[PDB]
């Protein structure tokens, strides 16, 4: 039942400026066999379904630009976003893959300056 | 010579495919095989060149050019024992499917999803290796089915298993037609004092 | 429209995707609020997952020939109402994280 904390409440962020956004998890989220960190990053624009941009945090997404990147090291996770756009703006959130039972970690909206 | 196994009438089952029943007596084969395995009743049907579910793609493999003959009867005292007999297990869901003609003995965990299944069991992964439910007190579709399956295959080496079948008897000193092996022609036949190596 | 108490069953089907999932997944996010996991659903041999908030009141039924993942809720309350999306899970998506249906809980 590991509970995962993700910050800031908010993001301000310029458009074409790239923004770095953090979730820790109390546990390290890497399998031990396969030496491979878990969890998945996901987009929630309004009156939108939740939808996966980065899983296992080292595979992009099918159709994803190269702007989104995501980077994490045992408990941390960063994903990094560049050009942002006023269509790209959503709640961002951090959904471990480790173990059951599943935690929604995730928890960053994303505004425009 | 698989005339006298057909005519018997001890068996539930007895097809083929490709190679017909009545004339495999007199053909010769390169090399013969023996896949015996015990199933249910509804899982014979599954049995064939060219089906699929959940038994065919993940325990026994059909290839696609079977030439061969399936062997299956009824049973219900070799192979099921009084209070329920559950020594034989099955594979029902796995990472990949089976070739034809392959084996498979080792034991790992399925994984549906996420959570890699990699000696841990729980949520996300269960155990495949089940166990059939052969009693007595069952119905029909319940009842244990030896089937033994039989591969007929042909390669560049000489067929070691060979020989036609019945022909005609002999006949001596009168003139006669003649066929042996294949030689036709017209003559007498007699005994003869030749030293044939 | 669920009295506190009633029984309501939602019902989600894959389109332009037939099966070919090894999971499913119910999520319940309250407006102004993270999404939350209550279950997930095996194609074979029933998953019965459910999460330990959600244990009890949630119950997970699975129909083939239906093609579509049940949800059954119990004991409604006003904190219970929210939106719930229906989703699945293959290898990572593939268009099987469906929308979500609005639920109001009044008298």
């Amino acid at each position: 039942q590991i509970v995962l904390t993700q910050s800031p409440s908010s993001l301000a962020v310029s458009v074409g400026e790239k923004v770095t956004l953090s979730c820790k998890s109390s546990q390290s989220l890497l399998y031990s066999n396969n030496q491979k960190n878990y969890l998945a990053w996901y987009q929630q624009k309004s009156g939108r379904s939740p939808k996966l941009l980065l899983h296992w945090t080292s595979t992009r997404e099918s159709g994803v630009p190269d702007r989104f990147t995501g980077s994490g090291s045992g408990t941390d996770f960063t994903l990094t976003i560049s050009s942002v756009k006023a269509e790209d703006l959503a709640v961002y959130y951090c959904q471990q893959y480790y173990t059951y039972p599943w935690t929604f970690g995730g928890g960053t909206k994303l505004e425009i300056k | 010579d698989y005339s006298v196994l057909y005519n018997s009438a001890s068996f539930s089952t007895f097809k083929c495919y490709g190679v017909s029943p009545t004339k495999l007596n007199d053909l010769c084969f390169t090399n013969v095989y023996a896949d015996s395995f015990v199933i249910r009743g509804d899982e014979v049907r599954q049995i064939a060149p060219g089906q699929t579910g959940n038994i065919a793609d993940y325990n026994y493999k059909l290839p696609d050019d079977f030439t061969g003959c399936v062997i299956a009867w009824n049973s219900n005292n070799l192979d099921s024992k009084v209070g329920g007999n559950y020594n034989y297990l099955y594979r029902l869901f796995r990472k990949s499917n089976l070739k034809p003609f392959e084996r498979d003995i080792s034991t790992e965990i399925y994984q549906a999803g996420s959570t890699p299944c990699n000696g841990v069991k729980g949520f996300n992964c269960y155990f495949p290796l089940q166990s059939y439910g052969f009693q007595p007190t069952y119905g029909v579709g319940y009842q244990p089915y030896r089937v033994v399956v039989l591969s007929f295959e042909l390669l560049h080496a000489p067929a070691t298993v060979c020989g036609p079948k019945k022909s005609t008897n002999l006949v001596k000193n009168k003139c006669v037609n003649f066929n042996f092996n294949g030689l036709t022609g017209t003559g007498v036949l007699t005994e003869s004092n030749k030293k044939f190596l | 429209l669920v009295n506190p108490g009633a029984s309501l069953k939602m019902s989600c089907k894959t389109s332009g995707y037939r099966f070919t999932s090894y999971i499913i997944h119910w999520v319940k996010q309250t407006p102004g609020q993270g999404l939350e996991w209550i279950g997930a659903i095996f194609p074979e041999n029933d998953d019965t997952s459910y999460s330990q908030k959600f244990k009890g009141k949630a119950t997970l039924t699975t129909d083939t020939s239906s093609s579509t993942a049940y949800m059954q809720l119990s004991s409604l309350t006003s904190e219970d109402s929210a939106v719930y999306y229906c989703a699945r899970d293959g290898e990572n998506v593939l268009d099987y994280w469906g929308q979500g249906t609005s639920v109001t809980v009044s008298s």
